């Protein structure tokens, strides 16, 4: 009972945003809190931020 | 209070340079150390691609014949050229490879103004000599990060995520330094990393210009 | 490339005159803390005043 079936494929392109589930792998599931400025982010000696 | 003044903009590298401030008053030290990295890691005029043009690709997602990478990571590699402008604020660089052979980022056609400073950066691997990519690339001003997104339009153009941001490791150490015969006169050094396209010296310079501006919110000139 | 918004003492809701509380408008992120931690450090570290320092 069908002529013809169009298929469309949307391709989006998702990224890190304040809530994404996201673990390690020793279980430490966690959630995305802040996208914090690089700025604000804790750096050592080198200045390398973590 | 003894003003800091620049003294040395040692030249490392052409990847990064520290530079280093001879005098400064105890406690300031570590002030104008911090102000100055977080207003650099912040907020630098960077030169980032901003929308690139494939020859004979619709969509991002497309894999042209001939390159031996996807158009995706393509833009992945794009979206850190390191380039700088001097006279324009947005410009549009034309590129036409053929033959088999990386396309390092010296093939681009650029101008007497637009000059690239990592010749090497290679882009995509052509493998084929009857393949050739021809790219558009768009490169503008900016500051900061700008995702492709959140900037409020034909179907070849891949708008790629802006990365406006000359410095990639900033890194202050104070010292002391016996200035003439005071003690105490922390001298200051900037172990700054920018990726090639922003003078050290011209940077702090900027920095400075922008804390001062910022500043005067509240306080008269 | 480089204008930046600059507040202007939006609130500077003194309670007493000893203790007041200044709020300004919004700026760039990265930039409050840059400004108040600069300013504590400042005003923290040193400023030209005169107080006791022995008897």
């Amino acid at each position: 009972g069908v002529l013809k079936i169009v298929k469309v494929y949307l391709a989006v392109k998702r990224r890190i945003q304040p809530g994404d589930k996201m673990a390690g792998r020793h279980g430490n599931k966690g959630v995305i809190s802040k996208i914090n400025p690089i700025e604000d982010m804790p750096y050592d000696e080198n200045g390398t931020p973590v | 209070f003894l003003k800091p003044r620049l003294v040395d903009i040692e030249q490392v590298s052409s990847t990064h340079a520290k530079v280093t401030l001879e005098p400064l008053e105890r406690g300031f030290g570590h002030t104008l150390g911090n102000a100055l990295r977080r207003i650099l890691l912040s907020s630098m005029p960077g030169c980032a691609v901003t929308e690139v043009e494939i020859d004979g690709v619709l969509h991002e997602y497309s894999t042209k014949e001939g390159v031996q990478e996807d158009i995706l990571e393509i833009l992945l590699n794009l979206k850190g050229l390191a380039v700088r402008v001097q006279g324009k604020d947005e410009v549009i660089l034309t590129l036409n490879k053929s033959g088999i052979g990386p396309v390092t980022a010296a093939d681009i056609t650029h101008d007497g103004d637009v000059e690239i400073v990592k010749p090497q950066h290679v882009i995509c691997h052509l493998t084929d000599e009857n393949a050739s990519i021809s790219m558009r690339i768009k490169v503008q001003r900016g500051r900061g990060y700008v995702p492709a997104s959140t900037r409020i339009r034909p179907i070849g153009r891949l708008l790629v995520d802006a990365c406006y941001s000359p410095v990639e490791r900033i890194a202050y150490n104070v010292e002391a330094a016996r200035v003439e015969q005071r003690t105490d006169l922390d001298k200051l050094v900037i172990e700054m990393e920018t990726n090639g396209t922003i003078d050290p010296e011209e940077a702090i310079r900027r920095a400075a210009t922008i804390l001062a501006e910022q500043l005067e919110a509240f306080v008269d000139l | 490339v480089t204008e930046f918004l600059k507040p202007r003492l939006v609130d500077i809701e003194q309670v007493s005159s000893t203790h007041a509380k200044v709020t300004l408008e919004p700026l760039e992120r990265g930039f409050g803390h840059t400004l108040g931690n600069a300013l504590r450090r400042i005003l923290l570290s040193s400023m030209p005043g005169c107080a006791v320092t022995e008897v």
